[PDB]
């Protein structure tokens, strides 16, 4: 649910 | 994982086309620093540079292999220390000088318009000293920096259980690739046997160095944001509890 | 200038020779553990440590070379991450557990027992394992203790008899490589597995940078809620670190 | 003074 995780996926 | 399958020269090409670009400050146009301003434009930079770096990371061969956890993991705990041998690197040809950005290069006594900061901008050109010292090559520093990613947070894979134990070695297995790309590209230069040996543990040793800069700053910002000298991006309070909690 | 002209098995008998012995725990099983008594006995032994490790120091090839002030500032820098390296390596053949002392050996559940304390014993027990997997040699290890000392500081240094001293360290930081190298050449490494095994190594001395950082607040924060008194050796020591 | 300048030359 973090910023990074969703960076990660986009 | 067609990561380990690379050539060297494959190895470096993957890295080089990788290469994040460098962003510029906001630095308007020219008024005089404040310790808020600084802190503001140093750590705005900082966030928009982290969300280059999260799809750089993606281009380093066998990263994007690894779970969502352990991608997650590895960037929470080298970001900084990706940053800061970025910085480091684009300050080489600038000596007593650290460019933070084409249109930010700052003294190394501007450090002191910001409490304690000084004595990481120190460590930094320290480091930047060396790597020109050394004369550090461009194939050379974005093998280090891809070296950071896999390295630095590795041992911290809590959960030695199960498929963790999968994700290490593949971890270790590109981290040798990278090495062996080192070598080649000392060998390539016509360095002798003993002195690529040599140069590999005097790069590498950095990396120990790059470390502690990282970790000193990481208590920096952390103070800094707990007296609220600058507001910091959602993104950068993530990645500084990480650290923290 | 010595150090630079031992051959590789002349550096590692002197490293092997030079070797701090192993002390013990005041740890009196009579009374049960406190945060308070946990942090008295680790940091007791921790002092009675240094005092071996400023001795030690003194034989590592090329030390004795550098000025009062250089030397001084090399073991303050790296002292922690000195005592860590030999913990992580006498913590070896003891899975899950950290010999601290022949007669205080214990598991990461008994960290617990100092606040914050826990974080910092699973990363020397990652180490440790980590040492264990790569079968690591104790010809190797005083290797890298050596150039612990000898690097973690080199960089925190105008002048030119600045950078005389400098490099000379770096001279014989190049000397322990050879020594390596050497080593690795010798137990029959191809010369592919020598320069990887070199890296790994190496690397892992960034991991043990973090602790000895991650130890150092830890420890700073422990005193500045007065949990333990400690000499006034490792207050100095402490102190050369600012910490907050 | 320092007390491990101290220990240095003991
Ligand atoms: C604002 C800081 C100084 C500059 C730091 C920083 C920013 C941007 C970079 O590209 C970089 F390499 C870097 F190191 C980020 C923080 C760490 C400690 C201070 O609070
Ligand atoms: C009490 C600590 C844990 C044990 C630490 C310690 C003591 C003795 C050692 O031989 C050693 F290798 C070591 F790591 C010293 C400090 C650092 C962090 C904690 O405050």
């Amino acid at each position: 649910h973090k910023i990074l995780h969703r960076l990660l996926q986009d | 994982s067609l990561a380990l399958s690379l050539t060297a020269d494959q190895m470096v090409s993957a890295l080089l086309d990788a290469e994040p670009p460098i962003l510029y400050s906001e630095y308007d146009p020219t008024r005089p620093f404040s310790e808020a301003s600084m802190m503001g434009l140093l750590t705005n930079l900082a966030d928009r540079e982290l969300v280059h770096m999260i799809n750089w990371a993606k281009r380093v061969p066998g990263f994007v292999d690894l779970t969502l956890h352990d991608q997650v993991h590895l960037l929470e705990c080298a970001w900084l220390e990706i940053l800061m041998i970025g910085l480091v690197w684009r300050s080489m040809e600038h000596p007593g000088k650290l460019l933070f950005a084409p249109n930010l290069l700052l003294d190394r006594n501007q450090g002191k318009c910001v409490e304690g900061m000084v004595e990481i901008f120190d460590m930094l050109l320290a480091t930047s000293s060396r790597f020109r010292m050394m004369n550090l090559q461009g194939e050379e520093f974005v093998c280090l920096k891809s070296i950071i990613l896999l390295n630095s947070g590795v041992y911290t894979f809590l959960s030695s259980t199960l498929k963790s134990l999968e994700e290490k070695d593949h971890i270790h297995r590109v981290l040798d690739k990278i090495t062996d790309t080192l070598i080649h590209l000392m060998a390539k230069a016509g360095l002798t046997l003993q002195q690529q040996h040599q140069r590999l543990a005097q790069l590498l040793l950095i990396l120990s160095h790059i470390r502690h800069m990282s970790n000193k700053g990481m208590e920096h910002l952390y103070s800094m944001k707990c007296k609220n000298v600058v507001p910091l991006s959602d993104l950068l309070l993530e990645m500084l509890d990480a650290h923290r909690l």
